[PDB]
């Protein structure tokens, strides 16, 4: 199983940024995502394709659906420069997508 | 609770190393252990996974037969075996709680807590 | 497995009154409309029977003193089990009845019971029936003999009658319809069995098991977001007392008097 990601994107303080992760019918599957600081142990920012976990602000909005689960960042700001990874379980193997690196301008 | 990685350190291709994960909490008997490794210059990858109990292990394929995956809730300690090592095995080693007790859990989850990773070179 | 959640809630009991309840078959022998009076293990009728919720997670150790009374209103299924032994660790014997959605297995091993015991409960967005259950009883189970799986034992008042005695594990049950508020309903209504298992242990106390869905999940608490749904178990206890038991025409107990 694979799932793709861009390479990165980039986006304004303050607007909407959007990781996407594309897989093969990954709309029937979980997918969690992460956040990775540069140099700092993952952080996992949405579960479930929905649901965040506490302390994690409430502007970190997720869906997923059909073949592609996209990450939407509302009000990205200077701290939310980071790498996200897309993950889903098949076959109990856990998959990490490629991870696209976010610049915060 | 709040993981520890110990054990990783330098090692020529065909070694062999024993990573421990030592918990915070003895909390660390309800969360299923993952192995997750990120590559010193690529995105991050599973390698590893067990069961609470210890009674379901799963491997990502590129270690299949070669990582053997063990778990100590007395010691509170989660565990990796490194056999017949390959330079394309050089990583950081991350330990994630997973909270789910079951692999037919495991998806309902994610890797909330992440230890510190610790470095694995594997080269001449 | 094991998470521990009832850190401190410890609100005093609550007692409702199994007005007429509780009454099963004691016998495989059918009879016709005659008033039959028999002497086992019954539980007395208006006695004070503990009134147990689901949403303060209420998994305490209860006695099994001679055999129990255990009905839950239970709207939606989150009652699952029973954890029936005599220490409820190792070192000890001890029986485990749960059923998942479509079985119910009987096990008789040497748990080591979490202090906690529950399932969790997930339903994954695939199909929104599944019901994908998680075992958060015990941490090892081994060096046992005894496995039984068979057709799940269970508003849908559902009742049920455990006793022990000279080695079998007598269980008996009645599943029935409920639309009053709270409490038991008045109406009569006999438990018939549902199995008879070679057990022969020794059980002292019991454990009942919830089936909790996790909310939401704080980092590292493995205790945060145990929701309970909503439900209420009922919990009587059975003593040797002699029943007047009147049998219908067609072989059924429709009345009894204490």
């Amino acid at each position: 199983y694979e799932l793709t990601q861009p390479p990165s994107v980039s986006v304004s303080p303050g607007q909407t940024a959007t990781i996407t992760c594309s897989g093969d019918k990954l709309g029937d599957k979980y997918a969690c995502w992460y956040q990775q600081r540069p140099g700092q142990s993952p952080v996992l920012v949405i579960y479930q394709d929905s649901k965040r976990p506490s302390g994690i602000p409430e502007r970190f909005s997720g869906s997923n659906s059909g073949n592609t689960a996209t990450l939407t960042i509302g009000g990205t700001q200077a701290m939310d420069e980071a790498a996200y990874f897309c993950q889903a379980w098949d076959s109990n193997t856990g998959v990490f997508g490629g991870g696209t690196k976010l610049t915060v301008l | 609770v709040q993981l520890v990685e110990s054990g990783g350190g330098l090692v020529k291709p065909g070694g062999s190393l024993r990573l421990s994960c030592a918990a915070s909490e003895f909390t660390f008997s309800s969360y299923s252990m993952n192995w997750v490794r990120q590559a010193p210059g690529k995105g991050l990858e599973w390698v590893s996974s067990i069961s609470s109990s210890g009674s379901q292990i799963y491997y990502a394929d590129s270690v299949k037969g070669r990582f053997t995956i063990s778990r100590d809730n007395a010691k509170k300690s989660l565990y990796l075996q490194m056999n017949s090592l390959r330079v394309e095995d050089t990583a950081v080693y991350y330990c994630a709680t997973n909270g789910g007790a079951h692999s037919s859990t495991w998806s309902f989850y994610g890797m909330d807590v992440w230890g510190q990773g610790t470095t694995v070179t594997v080269s001449s | 497995q094991c998470v521990n959640l009832t850190t401190r809630t410890q609100l005093p009991p609550a007692y409702t009154n199994s007005f007429t309840r509780g009454v099963y078959y004691p016998d495989k022998v059918f009879r016709s409309s005659v008033l039959h009076s028999t002497q086992d293990l019954f539980l007395p009728f208006f006695s004070n029977v503990t009134w147990f919720h689901a949403k303060r997670f209420d998994n305490p150790v209860l006695p099994f003193n001679d055999g129990v009374y255990f009905a839950s209103t239970e709207k939606s299924n989150i009652i699952r089990g029973w954890i029936f032994g005599t220490t409820l660790d190792s070192k000890t014997q001890s029986l485990l009845i749960v059923n998942n959605a479509t079985n119910v297995v009987i096990k008789v091993c040497e748990f080591q019971f979490c202090n906690d015991p529950f399932l969790g409960v997930y339903y994954h967005k695939n199909n929104k029936s599944w019901m994908e259950s998680e075992f958060r009883v015990y941490s090892s189970a081994n060096n046992c003999t005894f496995e039984y799986v068979s057709q799940p034992f269970l508003k849908n008042l559902r009742e049920f009658v455990f006793k022990n005695i000279d080695g079998y594990f007598k269980i008996y049950s009645k599943h029935t319809p409920i639309n009053l508020v709270r409490d038991l309903p008045q109406g009569f209504s006999a438990l018939e069995p549902l199995v008879d298992l070679p057990i022969g242990i020794n059980i002292t106390r019991f454990q009942t098991l919830l089936a909790l869905h996790r909310s939401y999940l704080t980092p590292g608490d493995s205790s945060s977001g145990w929701t309970a749904g909503a439900a209420a178990y009922y919990v009587g206890y059975l003593q040797p007392r002699t029943f007047l038991l009147k049998y219908n025409e067609n072989g059924t107990i429709t009345d009894a008097v204490d």
